[PDB]
RNA sequence: AACCUGGGGAACUGAAACAUCUCAGUACCCAGAGGAGAGGAAAGAGAAAUCGACUCCCUGAGUAGCGGCGAGCGAAAGGGGA
RNA sequence: AGCCAUGGGGGAAUCUGGGCGGACCACCGCCUAAGGCUAAGUACUCCGGGUGACCGAUAGCGCACCAGUACCGUGAGGGAAA
RNA sequence: GGCGUGCCUAUUGAAGCAUGAGCCGGCGACUCACGGUCGUGGGCGAGCUUAAGCCGUUGAGGCGGAGGCGUAGGGAAACCGAG
RNA sequence: GUAAGAGGAGGUAUAGGGAGCGACGCUUGCCCGGUGCCGGAAGGUCAAGGGGAGGGGUGCAAGCCCCGAACCGAAGCCCCGG
RNA sequence: GGGCAGUUUGACUGGGGCGGUCGCCUCCUAAAAGGUAACGGAGGCGCCCAAAGGUCCCCUCAGGCGGGACGGAAAUCCGCCGGAGAGCGCAAGGGUAGAAGGGGGCCUGACUGCGAGGCCUGCAAGCCGAGCAGGGGCGAAAGCCGGGCCUAGUGAACCGGUGGU
């Protein structure tokens, strides 16, 4: 067989991925305190009774429904409007 | 003959009066300092389910 | 690390508590911060113990 | 390997010293809607011949029930079961005189 | 033949490891007594001014405690009876 | 960590003497230690008599029978067939 | 003449140049005790049932409530009490 | 050998046990830093013990019970040299 | 005190041993949700700030050329230009000047009793939070405050130390 000086490495380390994305979209009701956007930076700025927490994360604040927005010179918006 | 109720379980469990095994919150001792009061009172009472089958099945004899 | 260590704050006017940390290295003599105890409203709070 | 969920902490306060247990009076409660069923008088030694109580040292009236005048007979009595007893009934405390 | 009292008294095995704990104060070694053995009248029990040698059964009770609070081991009092 | 039991050392008293009621102290009870004997109720089956939703010569006791026989090993012991 | 890779165990997968078996007979392996537990067959029903024992029988049953289960839970505990 | 006692040995440092080498001829150099071993009446650390300044429970108190410093308590390891 | 007794003496793993490795966070492999293996690639965490925290008043950079005693590629100031290449402790990724960055004033919400309803997930644990209520800081107000721009800085239980009830 013969197997001279081989070796090893150092890269056997991969951080556990955490479930990251958006949870509730428009057309979907959310009733007060239901997270809907998991993000790192502000990929999705809040708005109309949308709420962000201590880690960039959008959640329900009204018992209503989501919808979207694109304000280039301001960012990307999410708005959870309920009913009258 | 007679089974044997579990000492440990008994002396650390709260199976409710409805076949529900619901114990106490775990993770409070050498902790506390750089931690939210949130974490303090949320390490109060607990819950749990599923393996509580085995818990009930172990309670037994005086049930409890 | 024990240099920043770990201490706690009690009220004057008999006992009371609240959970905190320190930093002896940094210009940290003693501390009389201002918090709330279990009883009544906000008051003093004195530094003590490990 | 892991503690078979034994990771759950204990809360059984005063779970045991060594001189056995403290000899205290254990009471016994009874729904006074069960009381509404029968009529006459309810002594300790009587109600255990019936189907409740069973040598339960002391009796505390409690539960829901109806405004029926009778001679309840016991030791202590629930404050909220004492409000159904105002509607009608007699109240004897601690027994012997 | 087996049971019975006392003196010596393990290990596997369990705790999926292994000492502490288990198995067990069991197997076996020794001593001796007898149709029984042993036990036996309270320096007890236990909380009530409550009972009244000893062995036996059931219940109390897998209760109360014991415990690297794990394995698991596991009382007497009271009660009904012999 | 009481109580019971005690191997070494110290070392009492006689009814205001004294053990215990689970550190220990007060009290209030409880029982009278450091001498001995006691049947029966319980256990056991070499033994005999009765019974069976027990086996029917590989099952059944190891052995239905000339079995603790042949024969195997020095030996303690093993253990047939029929 | 058409066709046709033994049986088992184990394998991703085997006829196997993997294993087990010469052949036939008989023996031979998921039980039981107590507790627990889901149901299910009935009787009773806010009630249910007795263990030891005692009596009777010669396969004859019967007394025997001591106890266990049930009517209430919450809390570590005191205690509160349909809260 | 738990022990009584046994061998040693009714032998006595030219005698008895243990180790390395292995006739005889030549010869056997440096290191006491780690360690083992020899000794060394100052000393550090440390045991039960001895001691009692000082604290507490409890009784009205007499008292009883527990906690316990100073400081004296070995072997030993450290220390010192060979 | 191995002289003798009973026991420990990890696992992975292109056969095992040596070497390396074990958990936490980032970026690929990861095939536009999630997620997705390897002794597959690339680096980081066991700490820091009582101000680097919390509110109110406020400013905006790195750089480019031109101009100047020391300075002079680059200490400093000035002119004009300059939409994030600066900074935001620490690795990278996300993000950010309509602030999270940088200066000052008062302070101390690294608050209590709770928590609707969601993330995530085998369990466990971890993540997020409106509002309620006590009272508290600042703010003219509107209002924010259950530490830090966010993801690493962490250890269920059994044992007990210490203050209290």
């Amino acid at each position: 067989a013969h197997k001279k000086g081989l070796g090893s490495t150092r890269n056997g380390r991969d951080s556990q991925a955490k479930r990251l994305g958006v949870k509730r979209y428009e057309g979907q009701v959310v009733r007060a305190g239901n997270i809907l956007v998991r993000q790192r930076g502000t990929r999705f700025k809040p708005g109309k009774n949308v709420g962000m927490g201590r880690d960039f994360t959008l959640f329900a604040l009204v018992d209503g429904v989501v919808e979207f927005q694109d304000r280039g010179r301001l960012g990307r918006y999410v708005h959870v409007r309920p009913l009258a | 003959p007679k089974m044997k109720t579990h000492k440990g379980a008994k002396k650390r469990v709260k199976i409710t009066a409805s076949g529900k095994v619901v114990a106490m919150k775990t993770g409070k001792r050498h902790l506390n300092w750089q931690k939210s009061g949130k974490e303090i009172r949320q390490k109060g009472r607990k819950f749990v389910l599923a393996k509580p089958e085995a818990e009930r099945i172990k309670l037994l004899l005086p049930y409890e | 690390v024990r240099i920043k260590l770990l201490l706690e704050c009690t009220e004057c006017k008999r006992r009371n508590y609240a959970t905190e940390k320190n930093k002896r290295n940094t210009p940290n003599k003693l501390e009389l911060r201002k918090y709330c105890p279990w009883c009544r409203k906000h008051t003093v709070h004195r530094e003590v113990k490990i | 390997g892991r503690s078979t969920t034994l990771m759950r902490l204990p809360k059984r306060g005063m779970q045991g010293q060594v001189p056995g247990e403290i000899k205290r009076p254990r009471y016994q409660g009874v729904n006074l809607k069960d009381l509404a069923r029968f009529e006459g008088e309810v002594t300790p030694e009587l109600l255990v011949r019936a189907g409740l109580l069973k040598k339960g040292y002391r009796l505390k009236i409690l539960g829901e029930g109806e405004a029926k005048p009778l001679k309840v007979v016991a030791h202590a009595f629930s404050k909220s079961a004492l409000e159904k007893l105002k509607a009608a009934g007699g109240e004897p405390v601690l027994l012997e005189a």
